[PDB]
C-alpha cells in the first residue's frame, strides 16, 4: 500500500510528416561527373551546387 | 573587568529583547524521468539504455 511513480508517457506518433521547399529543377551533375576535362590536383576547381 | 576577591556586582534593571531564528526544514522536492532526461522519444536510444 503506497504511492508509486511510474514511467513519463507521451503520445505514441501516428504518422510521418515531411516539409521541404518545392523546388523542381535539377543540378546538372552530368557536367561534374560526366565531364571531358578534369583539372590538376595544384589547381582544383569548386564548383557551387545550389 | 574590575576584579576584586570582595566586590560583586549586581543589576538594578532588566531589558526584554525578542531575537530572531531562522532555520531550514524543507527542501523543493524534485523527480526526474531517468529515461525522458536521458534521451527522449527514442526507441532504439531506449533499447540502448
Ligand atoms: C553519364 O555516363 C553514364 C555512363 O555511360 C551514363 O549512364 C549516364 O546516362 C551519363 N549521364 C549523362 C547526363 O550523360
Amino acid at each position: 500500500k503506497g504511492i508509486y511513480q511510474t514511467s513519463n508517457f507521451r503520445v505514441q506518433p501516428t504518422e510521418s510528416i515531411v516539409r521541404f521547399p518545392n523546388i523542381t529543377n535539377l543540378c546538372p551533375f552530368g557536367e561534374v561527373f560526366n565531364a571531358t576535362r578534369f583539372a590538376s590536383v595544384y589547381a582544383w576547381n569548386r564548383k557551387r551546387i545550389s | 573587568v574590575a576584579y576584586s576577591n570582595n566586590s560583586i556586582a549586581i543589576p538594578t534593571n532588566f531589558t526584554i529583547s525578542v531575537t530572531t531564528e531562522i532555520l531550514p526544514v524543507s527542501m523543493t522536492k524534485t523527480s526526474v524521468d531517468c529515461t525522458m532526461y536521458i534521451c527522449g522519444d527514442s526507441t532504439e536510444c531506449s533499447n540502448l539504455l
